[PDB]
RNA sequence: GUGAAGCCAGAGGAAACUCUGGUGGAGGCUCGCAGCGGUUCUGACGUGCAAAUCGAUCGUCAAAUCUGAGCAUGGGGGCGAA
RNA sequence: AACGCGGGGUUAAGGUGCCGGAGUGGACGCUCAUCAGACACCACAAAAGGCGUUAGUACAUCUUGACAGCAGGACGGUGGCCAUGGAAGUCGGAAUCCGCUAAGGACUGUGUAACAACUCACCUGCCGAAUGUACUAGCCCUGAAAAUGGAUGGCGCUCAAGC
RNA sequence: ACAACCAACUUAGAACUGGUACGGACAGGGGGAAUCUGACUGUCUAAUUAAAACAUAGCAUU
RNA sequence: GCGGGUAAACGGCGGGAGUAACUAUGACUCUCUUAAGGUAGCCAAAUGCCUCGUCAUCUAAUUAGUGACGCGCAUGAAUGGAUUAACGAGAUUCCCACUGUCCCUAUCUACUAUCUAGCGAAACCACAGCCAAGGGAACGGGCUUGGCAAAAUCAGCGGGGAA
RNA sequence: CACAGGGAUAACUGGCUUGUGGCGGCCAAGCGUUCAUAGCGACGUCGCUUUUUGAUCCUUCGAUGUCGGCUCUUCCUAUCAUACCGAAGCAGAAUUCGGUAAGCGUUGGAUUGUUCACCCACUAAUAGGGAACGUGAGCUGGGUUUAGACCGUCGUGAGACAGGUUAGUUUUACCCUACUGAUGAACUCGUCGCAAUGGUAAUUCAGCUUAGUACGAGAGGAACCGCUGAUUCAGAUAAUUGGUUUUUGCGGUUGUCCGACCGGGCAGUGCCGCGAAGCUACCAUCUGCUGGAUAAUGGCUGAACGCCUCUAAGUCAGAAUCCAU
């Protein structure tokens, strides 16, 4: 008989294989559509999630209730030391899809990126690209020029192989993250020239993104272990007097199909899923060398983005950072993949220019009531430890 | 139902008894429904400061008892925040009896009134004292 | 815990018997521990610790209360507040 | 079609596009379905309807020429008889005869304080071989709505591999 | 009529004091307005029924 | 057999037709039958079917509760009627208090489950184990036609095995 | 209460049937001021459906757990709402009928075990159904309901009642498959990729402006674009707020024990206040795209059929649809 009272199904079947993500690093499954009339530019970047904080700003939204009034907004911080471009990959079209025809590497690769090619780097001979390095000396780079010319002649998609400078982060990991970033704009020859000129060179995130831009964040979400249906799918708890467990789904299928169906909520892995969250506004791109990168026009105190006592379980953001409105998937220390938006933005919320007024830097480790150590000293006065 | 109201924490579900902040003669208001409530299985309709509800008078004058009245919640004890980021709450839950058009049955309001009710209902704003 | 008869003293009134402090220690009375029982969770367990147990919560708890040993009643018989 | 164990030949019912042994065999037609159809028993369908093919009846034109696509004419007693300030065909009703024209009625409707101009029946005239009506029954279509995904057996098949 | 010596606890009153707290754990009644029903205490289906069933005093009959 | 007694013995305790200056009902009457025709009381009650009876109250809303009403299918006097303070691990309705019963879930602790060393059963078992449709003993894991289909595995799970 | 059996034979699923129940069609006397066919609609007649109940007894009586509710998924369309269209006895507004349409939703409560129903209220709407009358090794046990018990009627009685009432044990998964996740041999080991195939997601409302304007004698009174919010759903996240406390972190405090103090033990976490970290809440915050092909319909050109005609050849647009991103 029919279900007595109508109700929508719990959860979405669009994310249905609720399994652990295949790879820790987020995967850019689609790059923004290329336009040859635009100047050559990278379409993505990598960073590391440092934490969240609070900002205050005057809202510029005519017709809104909070128009021209202060609003408090949560933002996320991504520590973004400059990436190093180390390679080029050319892609050709085929009746079976895109395929990489060839890739060209820089003459010298650092140990950070060489660690990515090893499981036991400590006890290895570290011979990762030793024979390949000789191609730049043999015949005056004839093979390198040959591969670059092949990419120019045949390939229609050009990507750079770039890696993070994870040693500039407070992370204990020494193995860098390496990924392909598509070059958009210009001709294929322009793309190849741009990528080759960027070889073993640092690119900073302000050359890729800019303030008030809407971007996407790709990452693997926070992992929970084996989780029951109540939390995994949001089902209703069964009554208190239920025998053999109330944290369940009462009926997991009718009789006639005679199988448990794929659409029925079941206990299993929760979290640690690959997610591409979209439409996140960049509120600020702060520089590492700026001693007041968390200061404001109306807040002139010279302070950096790091909260008092440091980001909890991260450390200090000593490098360039991006400020993103709202939250992004993934825990702290996670490798974030920032991608340019695939959408066209016309709404005033997306097109608004954001002017910060104050950035919270109080302690994340408790009910922090002070923004700076000098403010703490001024408020408390002299202590016993000051002698 | 009020228009333009921003999302806020709803503190009073159906079945809640709140104080009567006006001088209509009712002592309390027993919420039986909320105007903007949608449809969802098992979910009790709930209202916050500044939205219209349907209520009955459990304690008060006999010619106000035993009937259904429109009412507006003027303050609630459940903490909530506005776009300014400040979480605030009142000492008690209280509302006032109004017409379906939003005109108060009483002529005075006792105690403070949340800003949402004053902004959304001009009669309550005119009859109110301290706002937020 | 309550406080029945009986008893002491003092107040009224006219009588007769009214009242007020005490004393006393009755009741198949009452709260409640052990014991005895077994209401609910329709809890645990339900190839159990257990062919009836375990936990919490409950009924009764000075008498139609609980209990040992000896003895009697033996199958269409016994015994039965049934 | 009834049965011992084998070899060869020929058949029955049923099949010959592939699965599948044997025909993308031959002849003449019909059908296009945004639910085709293809199952003797048998596994779903009816009353009612639709310009595709055939057929039966009657009709028009037979050059004196059909339907469709066009210009022009409705003369003259005629204010006829009743009705009226006034309606001469076009308020009210019963009725429209003709001396000169291939065709024009005291008139089919329009107009109008009375009119008049205008219009129709019809035809001399442009033309040029096929036309209209109502039926009959083949195929197809509408009628034709149920629950896991799905069954001319499947694939597929349209100068069929359907009827 | 006071002084001295001896001896436990039980009750009452006051000041001060702090965390406005104090039967600080433990221990330890939720209460009220009514209806049906059996008067009450008590008893039974050990191992699905504790009840309004049985018993009871009282009443009546033989 | 006959004839008397006996209901705190078993038990029983009725139908029909008119009737009051409008009227409704029927105090009253006329009439058929029994052993006697339900008296005092009580009631949609643990006893009333129709029925969620009718009125009032309780609620925003009450097939529930209570108070009334009574031609009561089928209430009723030691087969005891009515009432009743006190008592009740008896059944029922409401009110205050209270709270995760719920909105709507979250979190913490111990012991399991889990992995390891050691020890180590039982139920059950035609053969076995992916489906869809068809036909079939009218609900197939096996048959027909299709979809398909890749070792060996661990924790859960309660659709199926008409377990 | 027992035994031997029976699916030779009833109660529940399924199967055939469809009287009955439900839902349509054809005809059209008549209604509809006028007018059969805007919309209804008699007499008659053709059907469909298996969400009614009958009829049958084919399967099961060496047992397929028998009502309802809760929970959860999916499917159907005979569409309640939402999208786009056509017609009116459609001036506007509000309605009504019909087409393409099942993508997306279809609620909170009082009484009742209910099913069904009826009220209160919200809502865009509170549509109807199937899945062994879906779903008991998922629950529960209110109903049916063995044994205890009461009443009424019936019976001489033991006892009966498709009458009322009260109390009445809900067992087992560790196997196979299915499902949810998790490893993994072989093709040297790694890094970076591609994308067959499978899944797929958003939903509805309100306010402002348009505008007291179009339309209307007047009462009254749209809409397109644009702006701002909100409901339901989904995916994340913890700056803030709230919850949680074995941080047994700090403090307070009861009893007892260590002779007193200090400092501690015990009361399975003694209790109380605060309590970071972590987890977590529409109890908190963030985010949720546009291309193609179409259906109904509206058209262009244009025959059949010298005229016409959206159609026959060809072709334009077009839905919450379909297929992709
Ligand atoms: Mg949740
Ligand atoms: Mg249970
Ligand atoms: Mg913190
Ligand atoms: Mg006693
Ligand atoms: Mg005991
Ligand atoms: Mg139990
Ligand atoms: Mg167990
Ligand atoms: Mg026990
Ligand atoms: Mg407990
Ligand atoms: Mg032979
Ligand atoms: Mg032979
Ligand atoms: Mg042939
Ligand atoms: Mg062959
Ligand atoms: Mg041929
Ligand atoms: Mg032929
Ligand atoms: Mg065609
Ligand atoms: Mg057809
Ligand atoms: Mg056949
Ligand atoms: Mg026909
Ligand atoms: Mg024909
Ligand atoms: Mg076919
Ligand atoms: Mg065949
Ligand atoms: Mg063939
Ligand atoms: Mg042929
Ligand atoms: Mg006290
Ligand atoms: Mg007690
Ligand atoms: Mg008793
Ligand atoms: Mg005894
Ligand atoms: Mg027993
Ligand atoms: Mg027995
Ligand atoms: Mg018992
Ligand atoms: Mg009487
Ligand atoms: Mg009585
Ligand atoms: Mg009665
Ligand atoms: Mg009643
Ligand atoms: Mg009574
Ligand atoms: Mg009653
Ligand atoms: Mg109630
Ligand atoms: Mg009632
Ligand atoms: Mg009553
Ligand atoms: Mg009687
Ligand atoms: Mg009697
Ligand atoms: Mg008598
Ligand atoms: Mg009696
Ligand atoms: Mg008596
Ligand atoms: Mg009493
Ligand atoms: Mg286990
Ligand atoms: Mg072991
Ligand atoms: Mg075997
Ligand atoms: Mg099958
Ligand atoms: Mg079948
Ligand atoms: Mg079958
Ligand atoms: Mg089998
Ligand atoms: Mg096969
Ligand atoms: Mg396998
Ligand atoms: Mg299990
Ligand atoms: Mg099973
Ligand atoms: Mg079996
Ligand atoms: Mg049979
Ligand atoms: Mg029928
Ligand atoms: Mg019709
Ligand atoms: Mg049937
Ligand atoms: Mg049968
Ligand atoms: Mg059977
Ligand atoms: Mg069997
Ligand atoms: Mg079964
Ligand atoms: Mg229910
Ligand atoms: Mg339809
Ligand atoms: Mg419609
Ligand atoms: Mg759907
Ligand atoms: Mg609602
Ligand atoms: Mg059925
Ligand atoms: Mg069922
Ligand atoms: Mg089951
Ligand atoms: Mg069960
Ligand atoms: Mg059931
Ligand atoms: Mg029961
Ligand atoms: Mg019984
Ligand atoms: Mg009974
Ligand atoms: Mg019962
Ligand atoms: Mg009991
Ligand atoms: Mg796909
Ligand atoms: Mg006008
Ligand atoms: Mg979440
Ligand atoms: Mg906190
Ligand atoms: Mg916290
Ligand atoms: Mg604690
Ligand atoms: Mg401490
Ligand atoms: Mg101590
Ligand atoms: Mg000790
Ligand atoms: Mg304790
Ligand atoms: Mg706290
Ligand atoms: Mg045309
Ligand atoms: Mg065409």
């Amino acid at each position: 008989s029919h279900r007595k009272y109508e109700a929508p199904r719990h959860g979405s079947l669009a994310f249905l294989p609720r399994k652990r993500a295949a790879r820790h690093r987020g995967r850019v499954k689609s790059f923004p559509k290329d336009d040859p009339k635009k100047p050559v530019h990278l379409t993505a970047a990598m960073g590391y999630k440092a934490g969240m904080t609070t900002i205050v700003r005057d809202l510029d939204r005519p017709g809104a209730k909070a128009h021209k009034k202060e609003v408090v907004e949560a933002v996320t911080i991504i520590d973004c030391p400059p990436m190093v471009v180390v390679g080029l990959v050319g892609y050709i079209e085929t009746p079976r899809g895109l395929r990489s025809l060839t890739t060209v590497w820089a003459e010298h690769l650092s140990d950070e990126v060489k660690r990515r090619f090893y499981k036991n780097w400590y006890k290895s001979k570290k011979k990762a690209f030793t024979k390949y390095a000789k191609k730049y000396a043999e015949n005056n780079g004839a093979s390198i020029t040959r591969e670059l010319e092949r990419i120019k002649k045949y390939c229609t998609v050009v990507r750079v192989l770039a890696h993070t400078q994870i040693r500039k982060t407070p992370l204990k990991q020494k193995k860098a993250h390496l990924m392909e970033i598509q070059i958009n704009g210009g001709s294929v020859a322009d793309k190849v020239e741009f990528g080759r000129s960027l070889f073993e060179k640092p690119v900073t995130i302000d050359t890729i993104f800019e303030k008030d831009e809407m971007i996407d964040v790709i990452a693997v979400t926070k992992g929970h272990g084996f989780v029951g249906v109540t939390a995994r799918w949001g089902t209703k708890k069964l009554p208190r007097k239920t025998h053999k467990g109330l944290r369940k789904v009462a009926c997991i299928g009718a009789w006639h199909p005679s199988h448990v169906q794929w659409t029925v909520a079941r206990a299993g892995q929760m979290g640690y899923h690959h997610r591409t969250s979209v439409n996140h506004k960049i509120y600020r791109i702060g520089k590492g060398d700026d001693e007041a990168n968390a200061s404001t026009e109306t807040d002139l105190t010279k302070k950096k983005i790091t909260p008092m006592g440091g980001f909890v379980r991260y450390g200090e953001v000593n490098n360039d950072y991006v400020m993103i409105k709202g939250s992004v998937p993934g825990v702290k220390k996670r490798i974030m993949t920032l991608r340019k938006s695939l959408f066209t933005h016309t709404s005033r919320k997306a097109l608004e220019k954001v002017e910060l007024k104050w950035i919270d830097t109080s302690s994340e480790f408790g009910h922090g009531a002070f923004q700076t150590a000098a403010e703490k000293k001024q408020f408390m006065g002299t202590l016993k430890k000051d002698l | 139902a009020p228009g333009g109201k921003l999302k806020m924490t709803l503190g009073l579900p159906v079945g809640a008894i709140m104080n009567c902040a006006d001088n209509s003669g009712a002592r309390n208001l027993y919420i039986i429904a909320v105007k903007g409530a949608g449809a969802r299985l098992n979910r009790l309709p709930a209202g916050g400061v500044g939205d219209m509800v349907m209520a009955t008078v459990k304690k008060g004058k006999p010619e106000l008892r035993k009937k259904v009245h429109p009412a507006v919640i003027v303050r609630q004890a459940k903490p909530w925040k506005r776009f300014d980021g400040v979480f605030l709450y009142f000492e008690d839950n209280a509302g006032v009896i109004v017409n379906p058009k939003g005109e108060m049955k009483g002529s005075a309001i006792t105690g403070p009134v949340g800003k949402e009710a004053a902004e959304l209902w001009p009669r309550i704003a005119s009859n109110a004292g301290v706002v937020m």
